[PDB]
């Protein structure tokens, strides 16, 4: 039974660990996906924008 | 590449945040295990 | 991916754009050529 608390104590020490990282992981996670939208709208804006020179050049061309 | 690692980049940041999942629930069993004996 | 679209897309920009930039010079060459005449 004391080699239980040994264990016990080890594992919950490490499940204490675990919870402190996986949260740590949950928190760059969201905030990796949040940078990863501003990316996503990113170029939508310059797509827009890309296509729209695309386009006034072509009175310019002609 | 491009978006597609960064997907990737985020896949992979998901997997090792699934295998953490299964390692927490898998710590839950082994402490009620501990807890039953 | 994205990236990838946004290079080829600016060199497309670019490359379009170095055609209507040289156009004008021509175009300008034309004005010239109306300014002897």
């Amino acid at each position: 039974i004391d080699e239980l608390t040994t264990r016990k104590c080890s594992v919950d020490a490490r499940l204490q660990a675990e919870n402190e990282r996986a949260e740590r992981q949950d928190r760059g996670l969201k905030e990796a996906e949040t940078t990863y939208a501003k990316l996503v709208e990113s170029q939508k804006t310059l797509v827009d924008f890309v296509r729209k020179e695309y386009e006034d050049t072509k009175h310019q061309k002609y | 590449g491009s978006f597609d690692e960064i997907s990737q980049y985020i896949q992979e940041l998901e997997e090792e945040r699934r295998l953490t999942e299964s390692s927490i629930r898998k710590m839950e069993k082994e402490k009620s295990d501990l807890n039953e004996k």
